[PDB]
């Protein structure tokens, strides 16, 4: 993980999330629960069914290997045969097993930024409000309702109105 | 087969044998006529 | 965009940027407009004009086809010649095809690393004197000339003597 | 550097520190030296060695040229089997070419993330209570003995205790 977003901040996943890959968890005074955001799991859907037919259609054209045969007194002509064919074949595993293990490395590191990046615009969108737990937790200031915590799901934070409460909430902790 | 049996019965080679081979990986339909029809060899003896 | 600094935090270009890649806009009493730094786009025009040139310099030995003919009584030799011209084509097609694909991906990966670490150190340098809107504005305290942004444009920002009236101006908001 | 660990937050190497790759250096009350977290760097020798012997073990297979020759009235054959084994060898080493400099580039920018998020963490321990300078130093309030520099080491940083002294060390200095 290059990026850090899977372990590093956020070392343990949810199994409790299965609508889709990325997400956010809320446990506010309305109950608790998992919820999904779109715009983010449908980005990696495409990108990835993308990934997966590029490696179809990159290897639509290949060497087809066809049957010759020699009369047992010209075997300079079979062995440059046999060694073409098998050469040819040995040429073509190398790209297919080198292409499928650097776009194995691709995935797990767009994964990675895609995550790390959802982190970093709610970081962005509550900044002062909120603190940094170091797992990837948020505990916010304003006793708001769940409508906020979708708020924060539709990427919709307006800062001003909450920062007054906010700081009235920074000067009595201080 | 590999290794077939019942292959050139009378002892002998096949002239450009591969060559023909090579032929029939491209024919997909072969048919028989009467090019030289049998018993019309009245002077030369054929049936022995 | 893994790194997130195209998109994410700056969504939006500037068409009025035509002096180089990456710069700053300025926004304070002696008017606005749009500055560039040339330590930031001078390595990437060199990085860039190097990996160009590389894809041209590698690609310097291919196979090259040349014309061999038969005497329609050896096909066998025929069809292995016509087999292992065309597949040699083939093969690099798809080096060519997958190497200009690779490299387009780091080009644009390259430029999100440039811009984001330019954000990064004027984020280092400003810190608590300036506050972080989330599309790139930085929004710093003390009423300095325009020189004050010639010095974040020259990455020597002097934090002692702009801390104290920029905390004069911390304690004044709280 | 896309992290921009190396140079960028960092840009100055520690030739005293020879012990591993990845560490910490402490100034504290009880002297000063360098330490290493062997976490950070066994990981690392076990990455690149791995990729080390993935290279060998990918290129085992290969084409190896054989001598074939010819009786001076069959050139066409001959010039094919020259081009057919040149020609190979020319695609092959261009893998071995490709493959060794996408490699450096990988190991290059595995070392940033592994450097950039041991930063990332420390900062995300150390928090409110240490300043954060600009070339990777951290000023902590705390006046604590050397075993808290080796708590930062095993990254086992209990934050409410240190808070309560540091927030004290806020408030004297605002
Ligand atoms: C979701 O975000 C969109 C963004 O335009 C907004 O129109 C919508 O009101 C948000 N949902 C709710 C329930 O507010
Ligand atoms: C630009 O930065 C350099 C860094 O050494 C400095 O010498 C120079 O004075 C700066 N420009 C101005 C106008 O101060
Ligand atoms: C090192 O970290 C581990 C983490 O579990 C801890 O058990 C150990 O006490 C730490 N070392 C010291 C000297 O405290």
């Amino acid at each position: 993980g290059l990026f850090g977003a899977i372990a590093g901040f956020i070392e343990g996943g949810w199994q409790g999330m299965v609508d889709g890959w990325y997400g956010y968890h809320h446990s506010n005074e309305q109950g608790s629960g998992y919820a999904a955001d779109k715009e983010s799991t449908q980005k990696a859907i495409d990108g990835v069914t993308n990934k997966v037919n590029s490696i179809i259609d990159k290897m639509n054209t290949q060497f087809e290997a066809v049957g010759r045969e020699f009369n047992n007194l010209e075997r300079r002509i079979e062995n440059l045969n046999k060694k073409m064919e098998d050469g040819f074949l040995d040429v073509w595993t190398y790209n297919a097993e080198l292409l499928v293990l650097m776009e194995n490395e691709r995935t797990l590191d767009f994964h990675d930024s895609n995550v790390k990046n959802l982190y970093d615009k709610v970081r962005l969108q509550l900044r002062d409000n909120a603190k940094e737990l170091g797992n990837g937790c948020f505990e916010f200031y304003h006793k708001c309702d769940n409508e906020c915590m979708e708020s924060v799901r539709n990427g919709t934070y307006d800062y001003p109105q909450y920062s007054e409460e906010a700081r009235l909430k920074r000067e009595e902790i201080s | 087969k590999a290794n077939p049996v019942n292959d050139l019965c009378y002892p002998g080679d096949f002239n450009d044998y591969e060559e023909l081979k090579h032929l029939l990986s491209r024919i997909n339909h072969f048919e028989k006529i009467q090019i030289i029809p049998k018993s019309s060899w009245s002077s030369h003896e054929a049936s022995l």
